[PDB]
RNA sequence: UGUAACGGGGCUAAACCAUGCACCGAAGCUGCGGCAGCGACGCUUAUGCGUUGUUGGGUAGGGGAGCGUUCUGUAAGCCUGCGAAGGUGUGCUGUGAGGCAUGCUGGAGGUAUCAGAAGUGCGAAUGCUGACAUAAGUAACGAUAAAGCGGGUGAAAAGCCC
RNA sequence: CCCGGCGAGGGGAGUGAAAAAGAACCUGAAACCGUGUACGUACAAGCAGUGGGAGCACGCUUAGGCGUGUGACUGCGUACC
């Protein structure tokens, strides 16, 4: 705190209770206790427990009837619309499509959609697959998820 | 169901916050006793 | 239900005479302080004056036992400083003895407002009649 | 008004005066100790 | 015309048609009790008790409303000593109803 | 109808005006500005300009009629404090409190 | 020479029970000019006891 | 994520302050001299839930023992009689009619010098 | 300092001694109602009860279980101008920290549930800052060189101008 | 427009959804200070409460004898850290 370390008043004999420095964290405009510092916030999780969390959310969503198996899963243009009214077909809002090959024209057609989002088998995370209401994935990538999961 | 996961039984235990009040059990004094050398703020002897 | 509580507005309460003549002090002092509570009524109650008007007569010829008539000394101070004033029972006897009723059951009364509401009623004279035939106390052989 | 209120509280912090109490109060406080030893 | 009676704990000077607020009863809203330990009834004679409750007499009571009394705060401080404890409390009761006194 | 005056942020401590306004609570109106006119305090000036606008507001925005108008309320708030500095002894400051106040009269007929 | 506990309003009430101001309390009426004053002094318009007087 | 108290500290000292509607003078009004009034309040309430038991008992010895001796008899000697007797009254009750009803309290009295003879 | 060595009145028994029977007397024991802990025990099995025994004053201190606050996810959801937060009352409710509903003010935000992180709870520190009391309409109004009157100006003159 | 000292401050009028949104301006707490009403209080001694509790005033209420406010009188009671 910008102050300077002089003390406030004499130690004795000013009524006044002691003090000795103007930023003490009793004092207004005074210097916080226990100032904090920029930290991480990382936890550790062992490799066998995160993928063991990925095998444990999966098949719940087998379970639950929250995984949707296609065969291919492409859209012809690179449109929004086109996905939306695909999406529409299917009867899925909020969803997760997860593509063994991560297409361009399907990527650039979720982007803008809200609940929509285009994975790669590769980069799932726990909170996704909890997170949409339905996954969809194409074939491809449940056997790529297999082969990572072992 | 991000709202329906929910930890262990046992895994998450509180944590003692010393000096908020008399119901707590650590209130005043923190769980440290009356003066001396080890109530003192980096108070204790070396090993 | 609730305990019954007497109600002041609605207290009826007697008159009774008292003849004091050859009775010992403290033996009638605490009869009339126990007729002046109210104790004697099972419409007692704590707070509420519910006792009786007693008016005790031939006060100056109340008798005390052994040699208190010269020994007992009723001491009292004036507020200025040497003021220890005492006076023994038959030279109080002489000047009022009206007090010595008085001081007796004023001492066995509860002290306090009531206590004090409870002493209005009794009426002392050192004689053997009383003005107060209008209210027609009934003779109390105590 | 303000800032001359708080300098003219700020007089007496930084003081010497031992026969004076807090500074400028004129006391009696030397012959009480000076009796007292 | 009274009667006394025992009830839960304690005892109650009772009319006919005076509802009374006894302790927690295990009996449903309007449900009607007894009670055959009557210790004293008068109405212009009085008969009470030798032996205790009187041989040939009852209660008739229906009970009207079961509930739970005014909160009560119950305060536990030692001066001095860093301790207090504070707590609440709130009885049950049974209000009946008396139907009728059998002498 | 009731018909109010104010002034606000009067220099005069309200204990010091209270004493004035005491004086007429409760009165008619001509009889409380003869004791006002006769009362010999600075708050009695504040109070008399206050309780003649406040006639005057009941006689142009209300209805007339000042013979029939009483001084049902009149009340003096306290208001802001002029903080300032007397220099004492030995190089001490006070705070002086040049007080204000808010003085009210409700006049009216019923 | 100070006090020892804070006294309340309670007592600080009672202290200016006596600070009251009298009222005027009658004020009286002029004989000429039937105009009002303080007894015993002249008017505004100057008068005293029914004749003229001062006149500034 | 610091957290400002404003709300919920006003929201403690309003509710003890709440609690003490009707003490005088500072005890009602300052938050620091109400706490302590109200917690004292605690201390004597608990202490005369239990005292209310001694005074109403102590009351109702004094109209039993007031009435009984309206009918020539102590307390002392009523209550040994009455146990005698198998008398089972409580004295909340043995008041209330020594009060209401001088004809039972009469009726009792006699089976009191009944089973005392 | 004032009786002032029975608490007091007062007592010749209302004192002492001996015997006896009563009664008063506590948060003790019992009765009735309720809650909680630790055992035991037949099921219920992931625990509750017909039970059942017993325990529940507490400082330093140890153990257990919770409430609230702000922030993140759930939440582009759900409440909200038919009126949020906040403020101020009332009513109901829980063993408690507390919760819920609603009148008035307010005028635009709030957030379930289940998780997560804490600048997470103040009456004390001759605590820090602001506000406001208290003494109190009290001391004082700063050289004991000294003022008085007439007139003017003015809304008003002991103090200004002549 | 009116009071007012060609003031300060205010009362109307008008704008505004709202001027106790008026520039001393969103919300507007507490301490502290008032005005009005109900009750108590001028023979009574003390941590100012608490247990009991009459009376009075307001609301009820098919008088059901309740609720709120006050609280004479009375037992007990020497703040917190």
């Amino acid at each position: 705190v910008t102050g300077s370390g002089k003390k406030p008043w004499r130690q004795k004999g000013t009524g006044r209770a002691r003090s000795g420095s103007i930023k003490s964290p009793i004092w207004r405009s005074g210097g916080v206790t226990f100032a904090a510092r920029p930290q991480d916030h990382s936890q550790k999780v062992n490799k066998k427990m995160y993928r063991g969390a990925l095998k444990s959310i999966l098949s719940e969503l087998v379970r639950q009837d929250r995984l949707i198996v296609v065969e291919k899963f492409s859209v012809e243009a690179p449109k929004t619309k086109l996905l939306a009214q695909k999406l529409k077909d299917m009867a899925l809002e909020d969803v997760l499509i997860i593509t063994g090959e991560l297409d361009e024209n399907l990527f650039l057609a979720a982007r803008n959609l809200h609940k929509v989002d285009v994975r790669d088998a590769t980069g799932i995370d726990p909170v996704s697959l909890i997170a949409f209401d339905k996954v969809v994935m194409t074939a491809d990538a449940v056997k790529q998820v297999e082969e990572m999961l072992a | 169901r991000l709202n329906t996961l929910s930890p262990a039984e046992g895994s998450k235990k509180a944590g003692k916050r010393l000096g908020r009040g008399i119901g707590s059990g650590l209130g005043k004094t923190g769980g440290r006793g009356h003066k001396g050398q080890k109530s003192r703020s980096g108070g204790g002897v070396r090993r | 239900m609730k305990t019954f509580t007497a109600k002041p507005e609605t207290v009826k309460r007697d008159w009774y005479v008292v003849d004091a003549t050859g009775k010992t002090l403290g033996r009638l002092a605490t009869e009339l302080a126990r007729r002046l509570r109210g104790k004697h009524k099972a419409e007692y109650t704590p707070h509420v004056d519910t006792g009786d008007y007693i008016i005790v007569l031939n006060a100056d010829k109340v008798a005390v036992t052994g040699n208190k008539r010269t020994d007992k000394v009723y001491y009292h101070h004036t507020g200025h400083i040497g003021g220890i004033k005492q006076a023994t029972f038959e030279e109080m006897i002489a000047r009022r003895p009206e007090r010595v009723i008085e001081i007796a059951v004023k001492g066995m009364l509860p002290k306090g407002p009531l206590g004090r509401a409870m002493f209005r009623k009794l009426k002392v004279y050192a004689g053997n009649e009383h003005n107060h035939a209008a209210q027609q106390p009934q003779v109390l052989d105590i | 008004m303000d800032i001359n209120w708080r300098h003219n509280q700020s007089t007496f912090y930084h003081f010497t005066s031992d026969h004076r109490i807090s500074g400028w109060k004129e006391t009696n406080a030397m012959y009480v100790a000076l009796n007292s030893q | 015309m009274y009667a006394v009676f025992q009830s839960g704990g304690k005892q109650h000077r009772v009319s006919e048609g005076q509802t009374v607020r006894l302790e927690k009863l295990d009996i449903a809203t309007g449900e009607t009790v007894e009670f055959a330990e009557v210790l004293m009834i008068a109405n212009g004679e009085e008969v009470k008790i030798g032996v205790p409750f009187v041989d040939g007499g009852v209660i008739k009571a229906e009970v009207v409303a079961h509930g739970r009394g005014e909160k009560v705060k119950i305060v536990k401080f030692r001066r001095r000593k860093h301790y207090r404890k504070q707590q609440g409390h709130r009885q049950w009761f049974t209000d009946v109803k008396i139907t009728g006194i059998s002498a | 109808m009731e018909t109010i005056a104010k002034h606000r942020h009067a220099r005069s401590s309200a204990q010091k005006v209270r004493l004035v306004a005491d004086l007429i609570r409760g009165k008619k109106v001509s009889q409380a500005l003869d004791i006002l006119t006769y009362t010999n305090k600075k708050a009695a000036v504040l109070v008399k300009k206050v309780l003649e606008s406040a006639i005057a507001n009941a006689e142009h925005n209300d209805g007339a009629d000042i013979d029939d108008l009483k001084v049902t309320k009149i009340f003096v708030d306290e208001g802001p404090s002029m903080k300032r500095i007397m220099p004492r002894a030995k190089g001490r400051a006070d705070r002086i409190l040049k007080r204000t106040s808010h003085i009210t009269v409700v006049v009216s007929d019923r | 020479a100070v006090q020892q506990n804070k006294p309340t309003r309670s007592k600080r009430g009672m202290r200016r029970s006596h600070d009251a101001l009298t009222a005027v309390t009658s004020l009286s009426v002029d004989k000429t000019s039937g105009e009002k004053h303080l007894r015993h002094h002249i008017t505004a318009d100057g008068y005293y006891r029914g004749r003229k007087v001062i006149a500034k | 994520a610091r957290v400002k108290r404003g709300v919920i500290a006003r929201a403690r000292h309003k509710k003890i302050l709440k609690q003490a509607k009707g003490y005088y003078g500072a005890r009602s009004r300052v938050y620091r001299v109400a706490f302590q009034a109200v917690i004292k309040a605690g201390q004597y309430a608990y202490r005369d839930r239990r005292q209310r038991k001694r005074q109403f008992r102590q009351l109702w010895i004094a109209r039993i023992n007031a009435a009984a001796r309206q009918n020539g008899i102590s307390y002392s000697k009523f209550i040994n009689g009455l146990k005698k007797a198998s008398v089972e009254i409580d004295r909340k009750i043995l008041a209330d009619i020594a009060v209401f009803d001088k004809v039972a309290f009469t009726a009792l009295v006699e089976k009191a010098k009944a089973a005392l003879a």
